[PDB]
């Protein structure tokens, strides 16, 4: 199986102890 | 607490929705914590209706967990999230920045530093330089560097800025090796495309969900037993459908979905963004209206009801390279005389 990271995608941070979201993100130009 | 939990999760999947609605093709970054940090502190200087569009707004619900709760709630998670170990380093701040002459109530400022960790700073707004400069230092200080420039203008009239500043950095429990870097294609859209610096893990098992339904892969990366990046890869053209979907009961399916998975290769790219926004037309969407106009009522902070709020303003950075991942952010509430 190949994941490939070449279009834009969505990033999400998170934390289990507390069930929070630090930091959303869309990357769609990492450029 | 659960009941915080789902407010925090629920706003950050509304605002992530309008923040898309400003541009929709942008980049994207921002802390929901951050902002719902920052929005929970002001509550706790407002009444009546301006309070309850405020918690309302947060996605609250004021008939199972009281005003009391919620702040409570926001003092346990702000002590749990200032830590520090060789993997994960994570801060967390608020602050007040208050004209010197204005007579603030004791119990806003005793509960505004027990509960929120806020100390108030004196300063002088009509020296809007020296104003900036003595927040924009705060938010540099917490944020290692990270944000300088968060306020930009600042009204000379401004009473009062309550300031809340998130610092992460953290390294991958698998980190990427620096000479498997390469420049390679990334798809702006099917006919455009520019190469980037994309990293890349060869024979990883990680967790691994493959949603038919959206359309779309999603991936676990690890910083610690806690702390992690969930990834959401639609597939081509399939970006505006996913975004569609989001929601915390669709991110919960994500999570209870996802299984441990051999990978042949995992691609991502080595990149660093950064945005910046204005709130007010979101909020105002959110249904926090009273807080924006003279019939706010801040007068939890006075003794009148003498503060609006004039300007909301976040910014954001996310950093992702070979070993980690370095993100921050801050929020600015902008307070003016009625
Ligand atoms: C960190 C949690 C989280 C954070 C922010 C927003 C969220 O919606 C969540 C979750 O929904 C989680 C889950 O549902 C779990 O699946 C979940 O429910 C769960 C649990 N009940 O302890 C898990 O440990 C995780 N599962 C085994 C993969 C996962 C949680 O990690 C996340």
């Amino acid at each position: 199986t190949i994941v490939r990271f070449n279009r834009p995608f969505l990033m999400i941070i998170v934390d289990h102890f507390t069930w929070s979201i630090f930091f959303m993100s869309k990357v769609t130009n990492p450029k | 607490d659960r009941g915080l939990a789902s407010a925090n999760v629920d706003f950050a999947f509304s605002l992530y929705k309008q923040l898309v609605l400003k541009a929709p093709d942008k980049n994207v970054i921002f802390s929901p914590l951050s902002i719902s940090t920052a929005l929970a502190f002001l509550s706790l200087g407002a009444h009546n209706t301006t309070l309850t569009e405020i918690l309302k707004g947060l996605k609250f619900n004021l008939t199972e967990t009281s005003e009391a709760e919620i702040h409570q709630s926001f003092q346990h998670l702000l002590r749990t999230l200032n830590q520090s170990s060789d993997e994960l380093q994570l801060s967390m701040g608020n602050a007040m920045f208050v004209k010197e002459q204005l007579s603030l109530l004791d119990r806003f400022t005793e509960d505004a530093k027990r509960l929120y960790g806020s100390e108030a700073f004196a300063t002088d707004f009509q020296d809007s330089a020296a104003a900036k400069k003595l927040i924009n230092d705060y938010v540099k200080n917490g944020t290692r560097g990270k944000i300088t420039d968060l306020i930009k203008d600042l009204d000379s009239q401004t009473m009062m800025v309550l300031v809340n500043y998130i610092f992460f950095k953290a390294k991958f429990e698998m980190p990427f090796d620096p000479q498997d870097t390469h420049q390679s294609r990334f798809y702006l859209s099917k006919k455009k495309y520019v190469m980037v610096p994309m990293m890349s893990l060869h024979h990883l098992t990680i967790p691994y969900f493959r949603d038919e339904e959206l359309s779309c892969t999603v991936v676990q990366l690890n910083y610690t037993g806690n702390a992690s990046a969930l990834f959401i890869l639609p597939d081509q053209d399939k970006m505006e459908e996913v975004e569609a979907m989001l929601s915390q009961e669709t991110l919960a399916r994500f999570f209870d979905s996802l299984e441990f998975r051999e990978i042949g290769e995992l691609y991502l790219p080595k990149f660093s963004i950064s945005r910046d926004y204005n709130l007010n037309d979101i909020l105002l969407q959110l249904g926090i209206e009273e807080a924006f106009t003279s019939k706010a009522d801040l007068s939890g902070i006075t003794g009148a009801r003498n503060l609006a709020v004039s300007q909301v303003v976040h910014k954001a950075v996310l950093d992702v390279f070979e070993e980690g991942t370095e993100a921050s952010a801050a929020t600015a509430l902008e307070v003016l005389f009625q």
